[PDB]
RNA sequence: CGAUGUCGGCUCGUCGCAUCCUGGGGCUGAAGAAGGUCCCAAGGGUUGGGCUGUUCGCCCAUUAAAGCGGCACGCGAGCUGGGUUCAGAACGUCGUGAGACAGUUCGGUCUCUAUCCGCCACGGGCGCAGGAGGCUUGAGGGGGGCUCUUCCUAGUACGAGAGGACCGGAAGGGACGCACCUCUGGUUUCCCAGCUGUCCCUCCAGGGGCAUAAGCUGGGUAGCCAUGUGCGGAAGGGAUAACCGCUGAAAGCAUCUAAGCGGGAAGCCCGCCCCAAGAUGAGGCCUCCCACGGCAGCCGGUAAGGACCCGGGAAGACCACCCGGUGGAUGGGCCGGGGGUGUAAGCGCCGCGAGGCGUUGAGCCGACCGGUCCCAAUCGUCCGAGGUCU
RNA sequence: GAAUGCCGGCAUGAGUAACGAUAAAGAGGGUGAGAAUCCCUCUCGCCGUAAGCCCAAGGGUUCCUACGCAAUGGUCGUCAG
RNA sequence: CGUGAGGGAAAGGUGAAAAGAACCCCGGGAGGGGAGUGAAAUAGAGCCUGAAACCGUGGGCUUACAAGCAGUCACGGCCCC
């Protein structure tokens, strides 16, 4: 279970084969391994990847420890991927090579207090023949004395994204080791900038 | 790190300069790589262009022809490996980015319009006096 | 409507 | 959603609002400083500092194009005149905002200045 | 684009004029059929003594449609109207001719003697 | 609408336990460099008219 | 009856199973294919249209299928108001009449503010025996769960022929779901241009206002988007249902069963995706501070840390979250690039003139990718351990 | 102790809805204990078969000036019918 | 209030005597703090007595794993006499 920690630049298309695959870009490595949560200490298996250089001075004492036992440099993200121990102690974009396949983790953008209509699909009602302020508005929400309550988990409004999403399966169409780069066929959560994980995929 | 160099980074490899520059309300005629059957012929295209979308290495334009009675557009990405190459045929000299506005055009209403670009078509014959 | 005079209840505004 | 989006809207639709910072414009480049509310003197800050580097550049063009929102031409004469060279090194920042320490008691507007540089 | 009260022009000398979508024969629900799609259509426009006459139901292979249609080579192609050509259940077409263009696409899906008899196929 | 209405008054334990978060928090001030006055951070001195060191307005 | 709003539609579901389809079966008057009938199964699915207020029903075109019922004939503090169902009017009919008719006909007021429970989201407090910054385990929840066509096997088995498989293997779809904006296609309230009338600046030229909360028109970046793009349903393991066995008595035979052991569903448990230690049963790991001064307690000064304030943010109603705060690239400006518009003004030349040509892909130029300390995040303040007991 | 009782007082809803045409504002300078709201100047916008002017009815000192701001003014007020 | 006929309220109390609080202090004023009057000033004019709902300040006890017509019976803890 092979994973790595990386940023989302960008999306284009190239070509391959005369055909035209959307890749969205993504700057991955490199992830030096911090810690190891081996059964006998933690009771799983785990690395603890650090990504992305941090300003030493902005890096206070109880971090800096953490990172001066593993001898590292200071690191701005943390993240552990499960059932992973490299050998080396640095990993990079080149556990993948084109052809695999894998699942990518992100932050979905952040749409606020969603609506019924954008949070849920919902049919909304008409537009027109006495339709009486109700255009967006997501109609009953239950019966009548029986039972008397809403159900848990209702569909309705509320804050929709920002949230954490896996889109599974993506074929990697390219790895560029010189600049650190994965290239992967499709579109995966988040803005540009945003933090991602990638993993060997879990389908088969 | 600079997300968009990155992402010029990528598309280097795929960017092509081979290709003459021309502008909306040129006449064009697009050879262009197509699969059928089993094998694979070059079919021109020839028309007006009506747009040309520019986003770098994803420019797109927009070719239109009047083929046996019909209007066909034809949208080609710029930068294609499928585009063996492009014959300027006419430079019409256009007022405006975009030419939808011919599609609803008779054929003296067009031409009417989109007049011999007589300037660029002295700088091409201008050039190809390259000795 | 209960509203204009067939019903009576629940149903128009202000009147009475 | 806003996501990516530039430009205050201060409540104001779009004539009104370009009025608003015009007058703002014309006032600044009158007394050097002014008293609006923060979020007015922040927007204020690009629209004046555009202003004065037509200015820098000093050519009839740019004259008319400041013109379009400036009108008065004793106006520019002082910005082209007196104004833009005071500036002729500064590589942009011609203005600057700084936050009042009172309220205004009507509505408790939060107040601030803005000034034109040195 | 084409779904049920979509108008088409028919591209052939069955002496169809105008046939208006009712089904889009795809499956149990497709709401649009496009280039190389059957649908049922009724004739709504036609010519006097041909093979098919006003009010027949119909079926067709759309030939071109006004929505753009995208290509796995990052192309597309448009035309200026919808047209379909009317078929039998074996899929050939009804008429000799067939008038205007005709989409590549039909070739895939397997419509032979109508990319043939196109005048020109984009 | 049919104009929904309270059902039953609210008790004097409900209507301040709604009030639980309705304290004003104190103002933040710093003392002013100059003159050590109590003034808001990051705004001019009202008392003596400094900021960044020099002055900049008339008090 | 000091009011429990009355049909249907729309919206939103959810449940039952006497199952419409899909999955598994036994019997068949099951040759094959396709049916019939019964059993198991509620995971998911169950189309669009013409008529009618209709529920229902009939009909058209499809489909794997176009299931039946409950939830106050589910759902009017969610909408509608066609029907029913006041007052007007008329027809047929009844009545001498006034009037009357689950008979018909045309018209006919549907109430801005949610206290409590419930529901969707988001915080504040305290707690989790020292106080802190990180990274996590997953008890327990939730989401999802569909299906078709063609081809190969193979024109094989089967059948006189017509027709035509099991098992196994490929390819391509429909509807739905999550994310996304490279492409396609929208929006793009001032990003650019053209245009009319009028008033104005300043007379010409050039401009500004107003004509909508853009005067109108042609375009249009980022963002937000679907019509566009990627990906999902699984696989796999386990235990079962009907059903089929192995071995096997009671009962010398027989028996799937009484001892024991197999096989076997789209269903059940895992597996996948998401939430999750207020899981008070308050978990675990890494790192940091530490024995402070005064009569399981008190008041104070601190430690590690945190908050306040500020510059902001594809985060956001406020709150929260995240980044940054001069040892700084956080916003604003400026510069370069991108992108849009499509050749500014001024001048020169041709034309009586409207105009045209050149200078010139010019000029203008939101957000996008970057650089640059020019401007602003100045200066600071306040909280915050000394660790209860066998 | 109850009469949807009568009179009065005070609560709840709640710091909630609202503050009455979406013609629109900004700065500077004054006055003052106090100013988004009063005065003055500049800029901006709105009406212009009126949102300008003159009669009639009705109203009855609301007119002008000085001095005032408790209440009235849906906020404020140094201003004002 | 109603065009009109007509309908039709609410609102009593300083003290024996104004001796009705000079003057000083904060405040623009209102308001208060001293001084002073009085047998009495929570008799200070919003004045005899001054109940209750209602609102607030201070203190004792108590409360953030808990199911409630709110009480009652028992025991325990803390506080007070
Ligand atoms: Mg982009
Ligand atoms: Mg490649
Ligand atoms: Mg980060
Ligand atoms: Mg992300
Ligand atoms: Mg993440
Ligand atoms: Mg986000
Ligand atoms: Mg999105
Ligand atoms: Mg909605
Ligand atoms: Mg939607
Ligand atoms: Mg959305
Ligand atoms: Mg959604
Ligand atoms: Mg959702
Ligand atoms: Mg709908
Ligand atoms: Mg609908
Ligand atoms: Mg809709
Ligand atoms: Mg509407
Ligand atoms: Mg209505
Ligand atoms: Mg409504
Ligand atoms: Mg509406
Ligand atoms: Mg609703
Ligand atoms: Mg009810
Ligand atoms: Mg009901
Ligand atoms: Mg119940
Ligand atoms: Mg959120
Ligand atoms: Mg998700
Ligand atoms: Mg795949
Ligand atoms: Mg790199
Ligand atoms: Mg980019
Ligand atoms: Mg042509
Ligand atoms: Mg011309
Ligand atoms: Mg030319
Ligand atoms: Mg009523
Ligand atoms: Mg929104
Ligand atoms: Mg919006
Ligand atoms: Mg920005
Ligand atoms: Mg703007
Ligand atoms: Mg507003
Ligand atoms: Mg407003
Ligand atoms: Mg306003
Ligand atoms: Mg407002
Ligand atoms: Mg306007
Ligand atoms: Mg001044
Ligand atoms: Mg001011
Ligand atoms: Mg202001
Ligand atoms: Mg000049
Ligand atoms: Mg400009
Ligand atoms: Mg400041
Ligand atoms: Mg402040
Ligand atoms: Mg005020
Ligand atoms: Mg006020
Ligand atoms: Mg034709
Ligand atoms: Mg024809
Ligand atoms: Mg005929
Ligand atoms: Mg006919
Ligand atoms: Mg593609
Ligand atoms: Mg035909
Ligand atoms: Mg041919
Ligand atoms: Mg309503
Ligand atoms: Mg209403
Ligand atoms: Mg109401
Ligand atoms: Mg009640
Ligand atoms: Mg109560
Ligand atoms: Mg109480
Ligand atoms: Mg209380
Ligand atoms: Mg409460
Ligand atoms: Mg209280
Ligand atoms: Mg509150
Ligand atoms: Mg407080
Ligand atoms: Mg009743
Ligand atoms: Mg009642
Ligand atoms: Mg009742
Ligand atoms: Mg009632
Ligand atoms: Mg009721
Ligand atoms: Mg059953
Ligand atoms: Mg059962
Ligand atoms: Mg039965
Ligand atoms: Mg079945
Ligand atoms: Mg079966
Ligand atoms: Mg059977
Ligand atoms: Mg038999
Ligand atoms: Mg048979
Ligand atoms: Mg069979
Ligand atoms: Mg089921
Ligand atoms: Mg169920
Ligand atoms: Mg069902
Ligand atoms: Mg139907
Ligand atoms: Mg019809
Ligand atoms: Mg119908
Ligand atoms: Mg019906
Ligand atoms: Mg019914
Ligand atoms: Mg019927
Ligand atoms: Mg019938
Ligand atoms: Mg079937
Ligand atoms: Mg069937
Ligand atoms: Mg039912
Ligand atoms: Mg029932
Ligand atoms: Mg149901
Ligand atoms: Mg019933
Ligand atoms: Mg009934
Ligand atoms: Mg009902
Ligand atoms: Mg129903
Ligand atoms: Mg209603
Ligand atoms: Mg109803
Ligand atoms: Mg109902
Ligand atoms: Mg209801
Ligand atoms: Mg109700
Ligand atoms: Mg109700
Ligand atoms: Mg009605
Ligand atoms: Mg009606
Ligand atoms: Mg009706
Ligand atoms: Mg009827
Ligand atoms: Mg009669
Ligand atoms: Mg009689
Ligand atoms: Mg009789
Ligand atoms: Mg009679
Ligand atoms: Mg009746
Ligand atoms: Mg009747
Ligand atoms: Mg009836
Ligand atoms: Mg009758
Ligand atoms: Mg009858
Ligand atoms: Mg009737
Ligand atoms: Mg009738
Ligand atoms: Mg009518
Ligand atoms: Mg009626
Ligand atoms: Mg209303
Ligand atoms: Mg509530
Ligand atoms: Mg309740
Ligand atoms: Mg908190
Ligand atoms: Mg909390
Ligand atoms: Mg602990
Ligand atoms: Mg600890
Ligand atoms: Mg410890
Ligand atoms: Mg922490
Ligand atoms: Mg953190
Ligand atoms: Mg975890
Ligand atoms: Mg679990
Ligand atoms: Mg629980
Ligand atoms: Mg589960
Ligand atoms: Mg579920
Ligand atoms: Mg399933
Ligand atoms: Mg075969
Ligand atoms: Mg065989
Ligand atoms: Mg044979
Ligand atoms: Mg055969
Ligand atoms: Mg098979
Ligand atoms: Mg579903
Ligand atoms: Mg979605
Ligand atoms: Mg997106
Ligand atoms: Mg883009
Ligand atoms: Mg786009
Ligand atoms: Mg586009
Ligand atoms: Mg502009
Ligand atoms: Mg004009
Ligand atoms: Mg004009
Ligand atoms: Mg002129
Ligand atoms: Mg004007
Ligand atoms: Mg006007
Ligand atoms: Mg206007
Ligand atoms: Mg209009
Ligand atoms: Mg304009
Ligand atoms: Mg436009
Ligand atoms: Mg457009
Ligand atoms: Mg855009
Ligand atoms: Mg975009
Ligand atoms: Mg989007
Ligand atoms: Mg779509
Ligand atoms: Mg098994
Ligand atoms: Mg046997
Ligand atoms: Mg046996
Ligand atoms: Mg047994
Ligand atoms: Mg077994
Ligand atoms: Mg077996
Ligand atoms: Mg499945
Ligand atoms: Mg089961
Ligand atoms: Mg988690
Ligand atoms: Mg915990
Ligand atoms: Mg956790
Ligand atoms: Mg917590
Ligand atoms: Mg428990
Ligand atoms: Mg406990
Ligand atoms: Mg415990
Ligand atoms: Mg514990
Ligand atoms: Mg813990
Ligand atoms: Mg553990
Ligand atoms: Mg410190
Ligand atoms: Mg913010
Ligand atoms: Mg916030
Ligand atoms: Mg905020
Ligand atoms: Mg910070
Ligand atoms: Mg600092
Ligand atoms: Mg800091
Ligand atoms: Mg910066
Ligand atoms: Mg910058
Ligand atoms: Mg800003
Ligand atoms: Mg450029
Ligand atoms: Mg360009
Ligand atoms: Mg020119
Ligand atoms: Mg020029
Ligand atoms: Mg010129
Ligand atoms: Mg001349
Ligand atoms: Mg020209
Ligand atoms: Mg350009
Ligand atoms: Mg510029
Ligand atoms: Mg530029
Ligand atoms: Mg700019
Ligand atoms: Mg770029
Ligand atoms: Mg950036
Ligand atoms: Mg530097
Ligand atoms: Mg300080
Ligand atoms: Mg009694
Ligand atoms: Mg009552
Ligand atoms: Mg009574
Ligand atoms: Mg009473
Ligand atoms: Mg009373
Ligand atoms: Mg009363
Ligand atoms: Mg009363
Ligand atoms: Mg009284
Ligand atoms: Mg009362
Ligand atoms: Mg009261
Ligand atoms: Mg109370
Ligand atoms: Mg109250
Ligand atoms: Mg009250
Ligand atoms: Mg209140
Ligand atoms: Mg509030
Ligand atoms: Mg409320
Ligand atoms: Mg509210
Ligand atoms: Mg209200
Ligand atoms: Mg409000
Ligand atoms: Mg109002
Ligand atoms: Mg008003
Ligand atoms: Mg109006
Ligand atoms: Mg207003
Ligand atoms: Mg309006
Ligand atoms: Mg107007
Ligand atoms: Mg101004
Ligand atoms: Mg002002
Ligand atoms: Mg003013
Ligand atoms: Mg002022
Ligand atoms: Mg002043
Ligand atoms: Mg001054
Ligand atoms: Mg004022
Ligand atoms: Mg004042
Ligand atoms: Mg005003
Ligand atoms: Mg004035
Ligand atoms: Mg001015
Ligand atoms: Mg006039
Ligand atoms: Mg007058
Ligand atoms: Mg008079
Ligand atoms: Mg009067
Ligand atoms: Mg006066
Ligand atoms: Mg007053
Ligand atoms: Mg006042
Ligand atoms: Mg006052
Ligand atoms: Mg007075
Ligand atoms: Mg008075
Ligand atoms: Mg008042
Ligand atoms: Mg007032
Ligand atoms: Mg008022
Ligand atoms: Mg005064
Ligand atoms: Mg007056
Ligand atoms: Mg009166
Ligand atoms: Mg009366
Ligand atoms: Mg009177
Ligand atoms: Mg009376
Ligand atoms: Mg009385
Ligand atoms: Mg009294
Ligand atoms: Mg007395
Ligand atoms: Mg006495
Ligand atoms: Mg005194
Ligand atoms: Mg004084
Ligand atoms: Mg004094
Ligand atoms: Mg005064
Ligand atoms: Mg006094
Ligand atoms: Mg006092
Ligand atoms: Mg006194
Ligand atoms: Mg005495
Ligand atoms: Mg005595
Ligand atoms: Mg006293
Ligand atoms: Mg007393
Ligand atoms: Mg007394
Ligand atoms: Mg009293
Ligand atoms: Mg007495
Ligand atoms: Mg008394
Ligand atoms: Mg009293
Ligand atoms: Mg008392
Ligand atoms: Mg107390
Ligand atoms: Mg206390
Ligand atoms: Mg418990
Ligand atoms: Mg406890
Ligand atoms: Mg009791
Ligand atoms: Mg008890
Ligand atoms: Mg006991
Ligand atoms: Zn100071």
């Amino acid at each position: 279970m092979k994973g790595i920690l990386g940023v989302k630049v960008g999306m284009t298309r190239i070509f391959r084969d005369d055909r035209a695959v959307p890749v969205t870009v993504i700057l991955a490595g490199p992830c030096p391994v911090v810690q190891r949560r081996t059964p006998e200490k933690d009771g799983y298996t785990a690395v603890q990847l650090g990504f992305l250089p941090q300003n030493p001075k902005r890096v206070n004492r109880p971090l800096k420890g953490h990172f001066a036992k593993a001898g590292v440099e200071p690191v701005r993200i943390l993240r552990e991927i499960r059932d992973f121990n490299p050998e080396g102690d640095t990993v990079t974009v080149e556990i993948f090579k084109p052809g695999e396949r894998v699942d990518v983790t992100g932050t979905s953008k952040g749409r606020g207090f969603a609506g019924v209509m954008k949070r849920w699909n919902f049919a909304g009602g008409p537009d027109s023949h006495g339709a009486h302020k109700i255009h967006r508005h997501p109609g009953s929400i239950g019966n009548r004395k029986t039972p008397g309550r809403v159900y848990k988990g209702k569909k309705m409004a509320g804050h929709y994204g920002a949230e954490r999403v896996t889109v599974m399966n993506l074929e990697v169409v390219d790895v560029i080791p010189e600049e650190n780069l994965l290239l992967v066929k499709g579109a995966v959560p988040g803005p540009n900038g945003g933090l991602v994980i990638v993993r060997e995929t879990k389908k088969a | 790190m600079n997300r968009g160099a990155l992402i010029k980074l990528v598309e280097s490899r795929y960017v092509r300069t081979d290709l003459p520059e021309f502008r909306p309300g040129d006449t064009v005629r697009v050879s262009y790589k197509v699969k059928e059957g089993n094998r694979t012929r070059i079919q021109d295209f020839e028309g007006i262009v009506i747009r040309i979308r520019r986003n770098g290495f994803n420019t797109t334009f927009t070719v239109r022809k009047v083929s046996y009675g019909v209007g066909v557009e034809r949208i080609f990405p710029l930068h294609s490996p499928l585009i063996q190459k492009i014959d300027i045929v006419q430079r019409g000299r256009a007022r405006r980015a975009k030419l939808y506005f011919i599609r609803n055009l008779s054929d003296r209403e067009i031409r009417r319009k989109l007049r011999a670009d007589r300037k660029r078509i002295d700088q091409d014959r201008a050039a190809e006096r390259a000795a | 409507s209960p509203g204009n005079c067939a019903s009576c209840s629940n149903s128009a505004s202000a009147n009475c | 959603m806003r996501h990516l989006k530039s430009g205050r809207k201060l409540n104001r639709h779009s004539s009104h609002r370009l009025a608003l910072y015009r007058n703002q414009a014309k006032s600044l480049l009158t007394h050097g400083r002014i008293t609006t509310t923060v979020p007015k003197a922040k927007e204020l800050r690009g629209f004046v500092d555009h202003l004065i580097h037509l200015a820098k550049r000093g050519d009839l063009h740019a004259r008319r194009l400041v013109l379009r929102d400036l009108q008065d031409v004793k106006l520019v004469r002082k910005l082209f005149d007196e104004i833009a060279p005071r500036y002729r090194d500064r590589q942009g920042g011609y203005t600057r905002v700084l936050k009042l320490a009172e309220r205004r008691r009507g509505d408790g507007a939060p107040l601030a200045l803005v000034e034109l540089v040195e | 684009m084409i779904q049920p009260q979509t108008y088409l022009e028919v591209a052939d000398n069955t002496g169809a004029r105008k046939i208006m979508c009712i089904r889009v024969l795809k499956g149990s629900n497709a709401k649009y059929a496009t280039v190389g799609d059957v649908i049922v259509a009724s004739v709504k426009e036609a010519i006097p003594r041909g093979a098919v006459k006003e009010g027949d139901v119909v079926k067709a292979v759309v030939v071109r449609t006004k929505k753009e249609i995208k290509r796995p080579d990052g192309s597309a192609i448009r035309f200026d109207d919808n047209a379909a050509v009317i078929i039998n259940n074996q899929l050939e077409p009804r008429g000799t001719r067939v008038f205007g263009p005709v989409a590549r696409e039909l070739r895939e899906k397997g419509f032979m003697k109508i990319v043939s008899l196109a005048p020109e196929v984009l | 609408a049919k104009h929904p209405v309270p059902k039953k008054k609210t008790s004097k334990a409900r209507r301040d336990a709604r009030r639980s978060h309705h304290a004003l928090t104190p103002p933040t001030l710093v003392p002013c460099p100059e003159c050590k006055a109590m003034k808001p951070p990051h705004t001019v001195c009202p008392e003596c008219g400094y900021y960044a060191g020099r002055k900049v307005l008339e008090v």
